[PDB]
DNA sequence: TTTTTT
């Protein structure tokens, strides 16, 4: 009978438009599950798909009135809600989703059944995903410089690799990792490398989430953690000073749960999904308000024992007791890092590490025997 | 079979109904066709049309014609030509594909004056400056300004405001991939061109357009 | 990006339509030959009745060809309207190719526009009933695979205009290992219609789309993706 | 007269559209009452029910403007408001409502007179609702591991079962439950099991609803308890340190009435129906500011005394005092709980407990003989 | 901060 109704049926049954639990509509164009609350992209999808119809149906997809009618007819057919971001082992790029079970990369209709909302923000280029390359060699040299693979530093090396590789899967982490080390050691180097590797799925905020309550008033730092896969906590102030804020334990217990409670400004939605790995960049021994067995199983610490400096204070660096090896500082590193010269190389290294470690299941383990404050309670 | 012979027919699906197609032809001939009843979907390319000339012919502006006209179908358009001496009457073509304003939107987007920036705005190109705005879109202004660089048969439709709104709506539905801006860092954008720095030459007009500079100093460059 | 790719002064021509593939690969003098610009003129002068079909010698070795189009309108057009028709034809064509070269080829839009509207070579048929020509853009270089991909958008443009010249664009020539009749020769021994040059271009070097000579004003663009991912 | 008016009359005759007290228009589609405020669902219902009309009337119901006209005619006939959620012994699903008095599961027209607004969000699968299944065996093993059924843990087990089963009926309760236990004892596992069991009728709000005034200004945490049948307040902070506000007895005494007071942001509605079974997940003994008879009769507490550990801390947990049994920790339990493996088995266990305990009437009784602060008052 | 906006 009707003609535009069949067009709407064809748009619907191909499973291109979906309805989310919050009441928004997600569409599928440019090989990405993009959505806009203010600009409906349904008309764009209709005009883009007009090419896959019989010649007698295309002519009706030119009048803006007819496209609006088709959109209105489509909107009255989505009755059941659909939940998104259910697959925890898929890394979504702008032009497709890269699988992690076998390393293959899908695109188009293949990378569509996995309803991925967030994305890294940049396209995926398979030609730079090779294993042998000068960028690979330079990055391997950098990684072996920051964490030497000696028998004295074997467990620390593999723990560092595991913590870095955990920042890909979208499951719920259950431990907090401290990047505890001295100044000018290479913590920011790893932070920048990870930020270039994963891009948009990486945020860094202040230390207030550790020394403040998370319920009174708004908390925009919590709403920024929705569906993020890695959170870095830098600029942690020293605590041996006067009246310095102490790391509240309750925040640590509340930051490792599948749902963190907190509302952004001018909003009411109080639930948030916690897919983020929390890494804390401190400088000295962290002190808490109270130590208990409930805090014993949510703490992991890695050690950085390689200082970088210019030949000015070379002897001072060589004589210091907190270091293990000192090398020459480089200036162009921060230049080519921001140009993403080690973008896909670090991504391939991370994928290899993830396939090596967490292929059966994902689980982070604590290590309580690395801080003397936690060695006191050995009684 | 016909698939290996030619992918062509006399009336493919997608074309308008034959009665509508003849109606468009009938409006071109301002006078009345005499033998209209001899036409159908199977002989309109052979039957000559004997027009009655009360008013001067709408095609050649002559008082009368010696011989009847005759239709012909090529590439999805009924060309109208006159038998006898071909140079006496000019050539008119009757399109039958689809919407006209859609063609206008396609050909305005073709000249690369409307772009979708990364942040989600709609930059335009008027008065040699990549000006843009969010609260007040300038797409209709761009249409009315660029109506000059289009064929004649498109100017008559870019005057009524509702047609311009329809063209704007069509344009907004074709921009699906975004383009980044401000790639060259050693250029100074002014209100009437872009000034280079490596050699001091001051470009303007189309030449100073590939440098997609969103911002501008706000004043004009006075070479004097 | 060696020396041999920034130049192609060898011309591959045919001698009869419908040459079988076996004769083409064997490259027998009886049907196909190699030529230079000067030698081509002598051959045409010595054979005022011969028929030649310009085509590409090898596909995968050299795909670099100029931009060319074909027009065949079966109706005479008076001089003033012919001039007006050719102005709209170039404006629409130059814009349409530039848009495609910018959206799926990663090239700059304004460089393509300037390089096309500046220097173009036009032919003219000797027939009086119909108006046909071969417009070859002199300073726009690309691969043949680009023209094959461009075939779709050109066809859409030809069916979506009112100008008689641009509506009669021959979009079927864009295929694999195409053939373009050289100016100054017939189509068959029985035909009497040939193409003639037009001012200001007098050299025959301006009418062969296989002649590649990248000068200071030429532009190059091609696809980044290949023809197998474009399903 | 008009043909569309007859369509509106026929749609009104089948009694699928109702006008609620708050002013919303609830519809009946896919065997479940649905509603929305920003985008009314009347047109969706019209299109869905198109099929149940005569032949000459169905084809008239495809053009969007005609559907809008039918909706406009419908909205001019709903003058009387109808209350909702009057049956407190029913568990509505996405494709019907499961009766609790006898275990039957109605659907379609039978499951329509029970005007239930909130729903679990997932469909009912009768195949997995059977008693005998390997999933049931694993779930029973886990439940017995968490709360062993010995004689010393008899009343505690009965209280645990009663409290967990009370989360199904949509009536007003009168006691608060404290899940007291040491570290890694099974509280969060029970929380996640219950959340997977009941689904949407389960929200988790912060601690702010207990120690802060809930009248001045907006408080969306209170506004999100509207018609929910279970509310969890996890991770109560310790009070042995200074700066921690005591638990306001007024807030506890104000959380056990059929109408709590609180408004969401940007709204003037101040009445919230209270069907919630409030359970507090604590780690330490709670402390209050005021104690009287009106508070000791509204507090109940169940104890978890089974510690799940790894072989590393086996001797530490064995010699501890807060534990009565040590068991091997499992890794896949936290993994496959989110995948909804023990959903229907736990639902069947809960409904069996409900029909065993609260079949004549539903009521909770306080047990103030466990808090030392109230033990002093037992004079 | 919210409300007010918009
Ligand atoms: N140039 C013409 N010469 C002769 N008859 C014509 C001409 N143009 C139109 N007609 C006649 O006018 C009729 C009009 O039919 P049409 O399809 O336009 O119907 P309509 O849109 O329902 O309106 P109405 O019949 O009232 O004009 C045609 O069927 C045809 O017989
Ligand atoms: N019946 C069971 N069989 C096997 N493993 C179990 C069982 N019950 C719990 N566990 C495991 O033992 C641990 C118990 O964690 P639990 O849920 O008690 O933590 P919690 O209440 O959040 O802790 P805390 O009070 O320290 O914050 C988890 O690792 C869980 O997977
Ligand atoms: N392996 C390395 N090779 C060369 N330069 C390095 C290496 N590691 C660190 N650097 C240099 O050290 C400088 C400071 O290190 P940084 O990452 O800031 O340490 P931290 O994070 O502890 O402050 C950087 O500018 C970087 O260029
Ligand atoms: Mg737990």
């Amino acid at each position: 009978g009707n003609k535009l109704f069949n067009i709407a049926q064809r748009i619907l049954d191909t499973n291109s438009v979906l309805l989310t639990e919050r009441g928004d509509h997600i569409v599928w164009i440019n090989n990405s599950w993009k959505f806009n609350s203010e600009e409906p992209l349904i008309t764009k999808l209709i005009l883009s798909i007009r090419h896959q119809l019989p010649k007698e149906y295309s002519s009706e997809l030119l009048c803006p009135r007819k496209r609006k009618t088709v959109e209105a007819n489509i909107r009255d057919m989505l009755v059941d809600s659909v939940e998104t971001d259910t697959y925890p082992d898929k890394l979504p790029f702008k032009n497709g989703v890269l699988d992690l079970v076998d390393g293959m990369f899908y695109s188009g209709d293949d990378a569509k059944k996995y309803t991925c909302t967030v994305s890294t923000g940049f396209k995926f280029d398979d030609t730079k995903f090779v294993e042998d390359s000068p960028e690979m060699e330079e990055l391997m040299n950098i990684i072996n410089d920051i964490q030497p693979l000696t028998d004295e530093n074997k467990k620390n090396r593999e723990l560092y690799e595991k913590t870095l590789s955990s920042c890909l899967c979208g499951a719920t982490k259950g431990c907090l990792t401290f990047f505890f080390g001295e100044t000018a050691t290479g913590k920011s180097t790893t932070k920048r490398l990870l930020k270039s590797a994963i891009g948009d799925l990486f945020v860094e905020t202040g230390q207030t989430i550790l020394t403040d309550v998370l319920d009174k008033g708004p908390n925009p730092f919590i709403a920024n953690m929705h569906l993020k896969r890695s959170v870095f906590c830098s600029e942690l102030p020293d605590f041996a000073c006067s009246g310095s804020k102490k790391i509240r334990s309750d925040n640590i217990k509340k930051l490792t749960e599948p749902c963190v409670i907190g509302r952004p400004c001018f909003s009411n939605k109080i639930n948030n999904r916690n897919h983020a790995t929390i890494i804390i960049d401190t400088n000295y021994k962290p002190v808490f308000d109270r130590i208990d067995n409930a805090l014993m199983r949510r703490i992991a610490v890695v050690r950085f024992r390689t200082h970088f400096s210019q030949p000015s204070g070379r002897e001072a660096a060589e004589n210091n007791d907190a270091y293990d090896k000192v090398k020459l500082l480089d200036e162009g590193l921060d230049g080519k890092i921001q140009n993403n010269r080690y973008r896909f190389a670090f991504l391939y290294l991370l994928v290899k590490w993830y396939k090596k470690y967490h292929i059966p299941i994902m689980k982070l383990y604590p290590t309580p025997e690395e801080i003397p404050d936690f060695a006191f309670y050995l009684k | 079979r016909l698939e290996d012979l030619v992918p062509d027919k006399l009336w493919e699906p997608g074309f308008i109904s034959f009665e509508d197609a003849i109606k468009r032809v009938s409006k071109i001939f301002i006078n009345s066709i005499i033998n209209f009843n001899d036409l159908d979907e199977n002989n309109f390319t052979t039957v000559p049309l004997v027009i009655d000339y009360v008013t001067p012919c709408a095609l050649c502006k002559k008082r009368s014609h010696k011989h009847p006209h005759q239709l012909s179908l090529e590439n999805g358009a009924i060309r109208i030509y006159k038998t006898g001496n071909p140079h006496s009457c000019k050539v008119k073509i009757v399109p039958l594909d689809g919407n006209k304003l859609f063609n206008i939107a396609q050909r305005i987007l073709d000249t690369n004056s409307v772009l979708l920036t990364e942040r989600g705005d709609h930059i335009v190109w008027i008065n040699n400056s990549w000006k843009f705005n969010s609260e007040e879109p300038l797409i209709t202004k761009l249409i009315l300004s660029i109506r000059h660089q289009l064929p004649k048969e498109y100017s008559s439709e870019l005057l009524c405001p509702r047609k311009r709104k329809t063209v704007e709506a069509n344009i907004r539905d074709m921009l699906v991939d975004s383009v980044e801006t401000d790639t060259y860092p050693d250029k100074l954008p002014f209100k009437n061109g872009v000034l280079d720095l490596v050699d001091g030459m001051f470009y303007s007009g189309d030449d100073a357009k590939k440098y997609t500079c969103t911002v501008s100093t706000g004043f004009k460059f006075d070479d004097t | 990006m060696d020396a041999a790719i920034r130049g192609n002064d060898v011309i591959f021509v045919l001698k009869t339509i419908g040459v079988p593939s076996a004769c083409r690969q064997n490259e027998d003098p009886r049907f196909v030959e190699a030529f230079k610009c000067d030698e081509l003129e002598r051959y045409i002068d010595n054979n005022p009745e011969c028929t030649l079909f310009e085509s590409l010698r090898d596909e995968e070795a050299y795909s670099i060809v100029r931009i060319f189009m074909d027009v065949d309108l079966d109706a005479c057009l008076d001089e003033i309207d012919y001039l007006t028709a050719i102005q709209d034809f170039i404006i629409e064509v130059s814009n349409c190719v530039a848009r495609f070269a910018f959206t799926e080829c990663g090239a700059i839009h304004e460089n393509v526009i300037k390089s096309m509207r500046s220097n173009f070579s036009l032919t003219k048929s000797t027939n009086r009933d119909k108006t046909s020509f071969h417009i070859i853009f002199l300073d726009t270089y690309t691969t043949m695979d680009t023209l094959i991909a461009m075939k779709r958008t050109l066809l859409e443009l030809s069916r979506s205009s009112e100008n008689p010249l641009t509506r009669s664009i021959d979009t079927a020539v864009y295929r694999r290992k195409t053939t373009l009749r050289v100016v100054g020769t017939r189509k068959n021994p029985n035909c009497d219609t040939i193409h003639v040059m037009q001012p200001p271009h007098d050299n025959i070097e301006d009418y062969l789309f296989t002649y590649v000579d990248m000068n200071n004003n030429s532009y190059y663009f091609s696809l980044q993706r290949r023809l197998e991912d474009l399903v």
